[PDB]
RNA sequence: AUUCUAUGAUUAGUGUGAACGAAAAUAGAGCAGCCUAUUAAAAUAAGUAAAAUGGCUUUAAAGCUGUUUGAAUAUUGUGGG
RNA sequence: CAGUCGCGUAAGCGGGGCAUAGGAUCACAAGAUACAAAAAGGAAAGAUCUUGGAUUUUUGGAAAAGCUACGCUAGGGAUAA
């Protein structure tokens, strides 16, 4: 419970996300990553 | 990449190479070797500086100006392939694959 | 070969089955691997059949 | 049209598994159509079709069914699949 | 190798952690792929890829308490008095 898997959702709108682990006493995760449908870095925030 | 070393080197007090036997040094020579270059004219290397070359877009015209050959020329890397000979497959599934078990076929295709 | 009929046939008195085990009182399942679940299950089946695809003679130019 | 045999088919498909398992079509055996049925019957079908629910069958359809409810009128597109 | 990002003068390094201790399928749930779509147009239910929830701890993965001196059968002397 300490732990939580959490999902993390291109803004390019295409569909794909990362999933990574965080204590839940943490802010959400907000990262620059790379999206393989548009072939670009861009910015992925937390799902919910 | 290829490097293209820049060398500048130093002679002794009048020692004033030949024109011709500099000329002649390069007349049969394929691999320029600049340890027995230096020592044969008794040089002393003092300077020195670097930049390198690759294929790039402009590299073919420019062989066809000055008529270099083996701009027709590509190279693959070599492939070492593995060095174990063959075996026969091992397993449960793997020996029931041939059309002898054909009843036993939904157990042994398709498989993820 | 016909197996039980003495032993310098070769195949008396067991024919070819070894000594007291299951293959030799009864049969054993053709799909049994001894308890270890199959491929098959841990894996599971991959893909569909299509069933709707037409079935189409091939001919060449050659 | 029905019936019997084989193929289709250790198939589609169902099932966690073990296993269970069609039809179209094909071939053969027979062949027969009718209501004026070659034995004496219909004024063309309503608590029926169908639905919910509990089950059977089963692939979720179709088919059988207890309980509670409950339609339409023909290709001038009415009803079932 | 391709794609495209970071750091670095540069060479170059980077597909988590100095190394050695976290289980599948199935089912279910969330995204993508455009494959098939049982007359046809759709859909449902499926397929492929990514991902998530397990003392499945008998941890290659059953939902599982005892008595028999009334006892029975097949075996072992492969383990006792
Ligand atoms: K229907
Ligand atoms: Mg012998
Ligand atoms: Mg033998
Ligand atoms: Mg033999
Ligand atoms: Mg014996
Ligand atoms: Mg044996
Ligand atoms: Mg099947
Ligand atoms: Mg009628
Ligand atoms: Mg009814
Ligand atoms: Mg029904
Ligand atoms: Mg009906
Ligand atoms: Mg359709
Ligand atoms: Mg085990
Ligand atoms: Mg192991
Ligand atoms: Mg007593």
């Amino acid at each position: 419970s300490r732990i939580i898997n959490v999902r993390l959702i291109s803004m390019a709108m295409t569909g794909y996300f990362y999933t990574f682990t965080r204590p839940r006493t943490s802010l959400p995760m907000s990262m620059l990553k790379y999206d393989p449908i548009v072939r670009r870095k861009v910015l992925f925030l937390e799902q919910k | 990449y290829h490097r293209l070393n820049v060398f500048v080197l130093e002679q002794k007090p009048g020692a004033k190479i030949d024109g011709e036997a500099l000329k002649k040094h390069l007349e049969n020579r394929e691999n320029f070797s600049l340890k027995g270059f230096r020592e044969k004219f008794d040089l002393e290397p003092v300077g020195f500086n670097l930049f390198r070359s690759e294929w790039d877009e402009g590299t073919a015209e420019v062989m066809e100006r000055h008529g270099i050959p083996g701009a027709e020329v590509e190279f693959k890397r070599q492939k070492f392939a593995s060095l174990k000979p063959p075996r026969k497959a091992r397993g449960w599934e793997a020996k029931r694959q041939k059309p002898k078990y054909k009843s036993l076929w939904k157990y042994v295709k398709r498989i993820a | 070969i016909r197996k039980g009929r003495g032993p310098s046939s070769g195949y008396g008195k067991t024919a070819g089955r070894g000594t007291k085990g299951q293959k030799a009182h009864g049969h054993v399942k053709p799909w049994f691997q001894g308890g270890q679940t199959p491929l098959i299950v841990s894996h599971g089946r991959k893909g569909f059949v299509n069933q709707f695809a037409a079935d189409m003679s091939e001919l060449n130019l050659e």
